[PDB]
């Protein structure tokens, strides 16, 4: 059992909680944390060389950049930054989370998260999206309501974590059954918009 | 193949049962959450 500390950072309303919960056993073997305030979901992953956990921290408060605990990130191996693609202000904030991440827990890899793409009024598009020279920042596209690119964060991470860039997850864990629907048009459209963006950086 | 034991714990590391962190045997209190190690 190979097992990593992830933090969920990132604005208030951006779907951090409703992101975790869609692993089930996460959600139903979670820990609460009473000194910190703190929900530890213990993340299971099986991978082509063996099951992966990542015990995710989530807030159960709506604290602002430079708000959480030092408890909160101590020991930190990986991070997950959201914000919500319906709200720029919760994007423009991602750069102050990031700064937070390295001040406090120095280099770790980060998988950045727009959430919330099932909503067809979205504002933050991926032609709007500042790509990085940093190859400790993947984005990713995700609708948390709708398991849209769930596992991929994750995947990520454990890539980078491992050391092994063909780590595969050869099944999906048992997630909660979409509350909505992700529009496959919207996705292969949007598939397509972020893979030319990265290009260009 | 597996992890290839990358990952062990040391000898004297001690896993928190509250919030997970891996803690090192000079630690009586878990350096997160500050819970006792038994
Ligand atoms: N349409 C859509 N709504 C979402 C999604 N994720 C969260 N929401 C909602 O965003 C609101 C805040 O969710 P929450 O998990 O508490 O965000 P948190 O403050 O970061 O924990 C709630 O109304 C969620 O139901 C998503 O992926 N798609
Ligand atoms: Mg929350
Ligand atoms: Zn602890």
């Amino acid at each position: 059992q190979v097992q990593f500390k992830l933090v969920l950072v990132g604005d208030g309303g951006t779907g951090k909680t409703t992101f975790v919960k869609r692993h089930l056993t996460g959600e139903s073997e979670k820990k609460y944390v009473a000194t910190l305030g703190v929900e530890v979901h213990p993340l299971v992953f099986h991978t082509n060389r063996g099951p992966i956990k990542f015990n995710v921290w989530d807030t159960a408060g709506q604290e602002k950049f430079g708000g959480l605990r030092d408890g909160y990130y101590i020991q930190a191996q990986c991070a997950i930054i959201m914000f919500d693609v319906t709200s720029r202000v919760t994007y423009k904030n991602v750069p102050n989370w990031h700064r937070d991440l390295v001040r406090v827990c120095e280099n770790i890899p980060i998988v950045l998260c727009g959430n919330k793409v099932d909503i067809k009024d979205r504002k933050v598009k991926a032609k709007s999206i500042v790509f990085h020279r940093k190859k400790n920042l993947q984005y990713y596209d995700i609708s948390a309501k709708s398991n849209y690119n769930f596992e991929k964060p994750f995947l990520w991470l454990a890539r980078k974590l491992i050391g092994d860039p063909n780590l595969e997850f050869v099944a999906m864990p048992a997630l909660a059954p979409p509350e909505v629907v992700m529009d496959p048009a919207l996705a292969a459209q949007y598939e397509h918009d972020l893979e030319v963006a990265q290009t260009t950086a | 193949m597996g992890f290839e034991g990358m990952f062990t714990k040391k000898e004297g590391q001690w896993d928190c049962s509250v919030c997970l962190v891996r803690n090192e045997a000079s630690a009586t209190k878990c350096i997160a959450c500050q819970n006792p190690g038994k």
